[PDB]
């Protein structure tokens, strides 16, 4: 159970900034590696998001819940779908100025088939 | 008004022309009726903004790009007015940009404590507060090695007179102290410059516009010190400016203001700031009083305070356009009429 | 709950964005140095839903954790101060709803 | 001294042991001294004899005083907000609700007939339950008065938005009370009506232009149906396809179109919004004025219940025995409080301390320091005998 | 160079303890006896000041018994406190217990002070202790006798004073070999750090340092006659290059 109490973020810069101010993530004091990843839309390559994905899910283990923007999650669709674990939780929420889509939501796809 | 138009004849009449491009109340109501950011661009194209978002073309148009370009043309108009200035006018234009240089210093030395990259913490910096050694504030951490290396050749150098560096390098708690203290010394120096060399019609209406900046900064320091500060009043009184309408009796009570009521009972004795802390958005009260003080600074003709009253009104215009374009892009219209229009 | 989180996240994000642009400096850089703890954390529990143990989470807000110093910037500081208050409320939503997802 | 003064009398509540004698008038009677000697005889004394209560043990006693102080201050604050909600509503203007009846008996007259109220608060009950009952009642009541004043302020805001829509300034306004079957045509779908919000200067400019804005524009339709100071509001009828050409052409001329069609449901719903908003503010305001007045009395009876309790328990802590005390409420005439407070200190002060005593006067409220707040939960300046100062 | 910064700090610590009371191998075996002696001097000083503090914690506890048996011979709490906090503890206990106390103080002769409270009653007795223990007051409850704890406490004062007289004698024995040796250990590091600071100023291009710098023209032939004789007299047949 308890061995994890950070919420990590893959989101647009404003959303992330806000979330941190509110206090969820951190820049660790003995790894000196962020436990959040900011994204400049369209200006950041799809390959850099993927490294960061691996980082929160696997290369870190203190991540409880992994938050991820629908716009961003779609770009790296392959890696998200392949992640099916509950440790950390994958919870896709709408991106900033983007509406809900059931098909940018990895878990909802999974659930629908084989009900 | 007999010796004004020697060096300031062309400067005022263009700034008076820039004043006529301030959006009126009907030109704001015509912006609140828009449905799309593209419709808001085409509505702004009939004003004196016309075709400032022409290199965008409806796809990359966000509500922050409007705030970028609408303020960028403000900055280029300010640079055009400043390039035609000479003598005491050019020095008055430099003293305006010193307060943006202070904000860019305090924004540049927080992007190095958090180890954010130097190329992205400078696009958030203010373009009017540019000095040539502004990127080189990313070289040291403590205050003494940033003063004695970089900030000696800057015009912000006389303002480091009370910043006591106790060899603690920098957290986020003392950079705000350095920011408030630089702005305090700057408000002192620019009030003494206005009182000393600026002529008499542009003196009395600029001392009020600058004492309002001091009073607003005093109330914001004395009210933000409740939540994210635990400081002594003898160290808090070095952050409050002493030029304003609020200094000699009320900033003392704002210095030992430990509670919200210590601020509210201190601002109940001053006559034009009472009722700000009772109802409504306080930031809207200060911006409304700023615009009411900038409106009756255009009504005095032969004054160089029209430059200050123009650029603060044009900044409020860019803020109102940004608020409207934020309302019509996120589909929230419950407070779209929260703009401030005295023109 | 996905739709509900999305609305809340977009509204809090836009108020934070407006503030970032008005002050004339990027707040987010300031914010990244100061973040070194997290106020909102989770505590894990295993709950029997039928015979199987599922992960449930119950959220705690640290009251031993002060406000960060990103205020006092002048007029720009008022703007951040109001901003954090809407956002702490908003962020609480995302986490409490997220407990069912896992 | 004061804290929300209108024309209300100020009160000092004192309690003493039954062995106490003044030293300022030796050999005199306490009861006689209060009326007769005390601030030149302009002192009006009223009874206020508080009954015995269930007093805890020694450990529990410390904790009973700590809570009486806190709860007292809450109730005192909360009442201050209720008075304010009224002051703002214009239900308290010259004077109202500080001298007004408290269950058909004025405030000064009510304190004299106040000795303990056996309305639901019993002496067969524990002290603890008395503090919990009274305080719960006081909090809960304030919260309902606050929730309605918030809702009323919202409700005003909706109504104000609505009147302007129904006529005032055009920028969001579409008219719905000036409809007519011929100045507003839409019955099939061929014809429609577009309304154009035109600045006054531009009024001539519209009368000339209206036909040219698009092709198939109906003749002589351009008339000012409504007019305001900044703007003149026109109707023009035209073909539906042509409405797009019409609107764009209108915006070049530097008019602002306001789109409203004559669909039946549109006209009805905007009209409804004005009405529904007036009815919400109206009902609410009547319940809300009534609710505060009813709340005001209850929180008044409850404020004094704590003070009576507070004073009693304290008396027990400071003097010891006897548990039977001589207790009075002295009505001070406004601005004689400081002079009254001093005289009492000289006479009676020796009892609670022969060295723990200094001269003092009036009541000053602060957050500069915690001294001078006369309380048993935070450090204050120790009074030489039990005296509490009530400002109305 | 960070090595001879650390060793400079250690020589500074040896210079503070006394005031408080070459080839590469010949430097490498003397830095060993700098470190091996700094370690034992630091642990013996840290086992001496933390023992002096334990000595004063008993000398303050003897006095608050001597000055509170005297008060009875002329529900009470007896303890020690710093003298600058006596008035604020009096005021906080007077604002907590409304009256209801008899507070004395007697100066223990950092400066300290004793106190007697007489908490007349109950239910705040564990709350007075949260005032005393907050601002670093050490209560001394006795509950047996003011003449039986004094014997068991004087049986520890002298027993720990003898450990002081042992360890401080060992300290002054150790400082004899150091006080007459610090001008060698210090002057080694002051010039060794000065050597490496200058060696940082050289080039390190192709496995050989290039030293560019200024010399007066009178001393050119002296360099070309002293550098030439010195590289040849020690063997090591790889000659230097001296250009102008």
């Amino acid at each position: 159970a308890e061995k994890r109490t950070l919420i990590a973020v893959i989101a647009d810069e404003d959303t992330t900034t806000g979330l941190l101010l509110a206090g969820i993530g951190q820049i660790t004091p003995e790894t000196q590696e962020k436990n959040f990843f900011v994204y400049q839309e369209g200006k950041t390559t799809k390959e850099e998001i993927t490294d960061k994905f691996n980082h929160f899910t696997e290369e870190r283990d203190d991540i409880a819940i992994l938050l991820i923007n629908q716009h961003i999650a779609e770009n790296i669709r392959a890696r998200v779908d392949s992640f099916t674990n509950a440790f950390p939780a994958i919870l896709e929420i709408p991106s900033k100025d983007h509406p809900y889509d059931p098909e940018k939501d990895s878990v909802l796809k999974r659930v629908r088939k084989l009900f | 008004g007999v010796y004004f138009n020697i060096d300031n004849g062309f400067i005022e009449g263009v700034v008076r022309g820039y004043r006529n491009g301030l959006l009126s109340n009907n030109q704001y109501i015509n912006l609140t009726q828009c449905d799309t950011l593209e419709d808001l661009k085409l509505q702004l194209s009939s004003t004196d903004y016309g075709n400032f978002l022409s290199s965008v073309s409806s796809e990359s148009l966000t509500t922050s790009l409007i705030q970028e370009y609408a303020s960028s043309k403000l900055y280029h108009e300010f640079n055009y007015i400043r390039d035609q200035s000479s003598g005491s006018t050019r020095k008055f234009m430099d003293y305006i940009t010193y307060g943006y240089m202070i904000d860019n210093v305090a924004l540049m030395i927080t992007g190095t404590i958090h180890d954010r990259d130097k190329g992205e913490i400078l696009q958030r910096c203010h373009p009017l507060g540019w000095f040539d050694t502004l990127p080189t504030l990313s070289v040291a951490t403590d205050l003494e090695s940033l003063y004695e290396t970089v900030l000696v050749d800057t015009p912000l150098a006389p303002y480091f007179k009370n910043c006591f560096d106790t060899a603690e390098e920098l957290d986020d708690m003392n950079i705000e102290i350095i920011r408030n203290k630089l702005y305090k010394a700057y408000l002192e120096d620019f009030y003494n410059f206005v009182t000393e060399e600026i002529p008499e019609p542009a003196k009395e209406c600029m001392q009020t516009l600058l004492g309002f900046e001091a009073d607003r900064r005093s109330i914001n320091i004395a009210l933000n010190s409740l939540q994210s500060s635990d400081i002594d009043p003898d160290l808090k009184s070095d952050l409050l400016p002493n030029i304003g309408k609020l200094y000699p009796l009320a900033t003392f009570h704002l210095a030992q203001a430990q509670d919200f009521e210590g601020v509210r009972a201190a601002l109940a004795n001053v006559y034009e700031y009472r009722g700000f802390l009772e109802t409504g958005n306080l930031e809207d009260h200060f911006y409304q009083l700023e615009m009411e003080l900038c409106r009756d600074a255009f009504t005095q003709q032969f004054a160089i305070s029209t430059v200050w009253a123009w650029m603060k009104s044009k900044e409020q215009e860019v803020r109102n356009i940004t608020w409207i374009a934020e309302c019509i892009a996120q589909n929230q219209r419950e407070r779209i009429n929260n703009y401030i229009s005295v023109y | 709950a996905k739709q509900k989180m999305g609305r809340v996240m977009q509204t809090a994000a836009f108020s934070l964005a407006e503030v970032s642009y008005a002050t004339g400096e990027n707040i987010g850089y300031q914010v990244q140095e100061s973040v070194s703890t997290a106020r909102f954390k989770v505590r894990a529990r295993q709950e029997n839903v039928s015979g199987v143990y599922l992960s449930q989470f119950e959220s705690y807000i640290d009251p031993e954790i002060n406000d960060f110093r990103l205020t006092g910037l002048g007029r720009g500081g008022q703007q951040v101060q109001r901003a954090k208050e809407i956002y702490s409320r908003a962020v609480e939503t995302l986490v409490e709803l997220a407990s069912l997802q896992t | 001294m004061a804290t929300a003064l209108y024309t209300a009398n100020d009160f000092i509540l004192i309690s003493l042991p039954q062995n106490a004698q003044p030293v300022t008038a030796p050999g005199s009677k306490t009861d006689s001294w209060f009326n007769e000697t005390l601030i030149g005889g302009r002192a009006f004394v009223s009874d206020f004899k508080i009954p015995e209560f269930k007093i805890g043990s020694l450990d529990t006693l410390i904790v009973e005083s700590e809570e009486l102080s806190k709860v007292d201050n809450q109730i005192g604050a909360s009442i201050g907000k209720i008075i304010e909600i009224l002051q703002g509503l214009n239900e308290t203007s010259t004077n109202a609700y500080r001298t007004l009846p408290i269950n058909n008996m004025p405030v000064p007259e009510y304190l004299e007939n106040f000795q303990w109220q056996t309305r639901k608060f019993k002496l067969d009950k524990s002290i603890k339950d008395l503090i919990t009952l009274i305080s719960n009642e006081s909090s809960q009541l304030d919260a309902d008065v606050r929730a309605t004043y918030a809702n009323y302020n919202s409700a005003k805001t909706n109504l104000a938005a609505a009147e302007r829509k129904k006529t005032g300034d055009l920028s969001v306004r579409s008219l719905h009370d000036i409809v007519k079957p011929e100045d507003f045509v839409l019955n099939s779908e061929h014809l429609t009506t577009v309304l154009v919000a035109v600045p006054k200067s531009l009024k001539s400019d519209f009368e000339k232009s209206y036909e040219t804005l698009s092709k198939n524009v109906v003749p002589a339709s351009a008339s000012v149906i409504a007019e305001d100071a900044e703007y003149v509001l026109f109707n023009v009828h035209l073909f539906k396809k042509n409405v797009q050409e019409f609107t764009t052409a209108a915006r070049e001329k530097k008019f602002i179109p306001r789109e409203f069609n004559y669909s039946e449901e549109l006209i009805d719903q905007l009209k409804k919004e004005h009405d529904s908003a007036a009815s919400l503010e109206q009902s609410l305001r009547v319940q809300l004025v009534r609710l505060a007045k009813t709340a005001y009395v209850d929180v008044f009876i409850n404020w004094f219940h704590i003070k009576a309790l507070r004073v009693y328990v304290e008396s027990v802590l400071r003097y010891g025995l006897p548990p039977h005390f001589n207790i009075k409420i002295i009505a001070v005439p406004p601005k004689n409080l400081s002079k009254c407070k001093s005289e009492l200190i000289d006479a009676f002060g020796f009892l609670g301390g022969n060295a723990f005593m200094k001269d003092k006067k009036g009541k000053i409220n602060k957050q500069d320091t915690s001294l001078h707040q006369y309380a048993s939960l935070v450090d204050t300046e120790y009074e030489p005998f039990v005296m509490y100062i009530i400002n109305l | 160079l960070r090595r001879f910064d650390e060793v400079e700090r250690m020589v500074g610590f040896l210079n503070e303890v006394v005031e408080k009371h070459l080839s590469l191998e010949n430097v490498n075996d003397m830095v060993k006896e700098i470190t091996d002696c700094e370690s034992r001097a630091r642990q013996l000083d840290e086992s001496l000041d933390s023992l002096r503090s334990k000595l004063n914690d008993l000398l303050e506890q003897r006095q608050v018994i001597f000055e509170c048996s005297k008060f009875i011979e002329v529900y009470m709490i007896t303890g020690s406190i710093r003298r600058t906090k006596v008035d604020i503890l009096n005021r906080i206990l007077w604002r907590l217990l409304r009256g209801n106390l008899i507070f004395q103080n007697f100066p223990i002769e950092v400066e300290k002070d004793c106190f007697i409270i007489f908490t007349h009653g109950e239910t705040l007795l564990k709350k007075v202790k949260r005032v005393i223990d907050s601002l670093n007051g050490k209560i001394v409850s006795l509950n047996t006798r003011s003449s039986e704890l004094v014997d068991t406490l004087n049986r520890q004062i002298d027993d720990l004073q003898r450990i002081l007289d042992t360890t401080e004698q060992t300290l002054h024995t150790e400082l004899l070999v150091i006080h007459d040796q610090l001008p060698v250990w210090s002057a080694m590091t002051k010039r060794e750090k000065y050597v490496y600071t200058t060696l940082n100023k050289f080039q390190q291009e192709s496995q050989g340092l290039i030293a560019e710098g200024w010399v007066p023209s009178t001393e050119l032939i002296h360099l070309q006659d002293s550098l030439k004789d010195y590289i040849e007299t020690l063997g090591s047949e790889y000659s230097t290059v001296f250009n102008v």
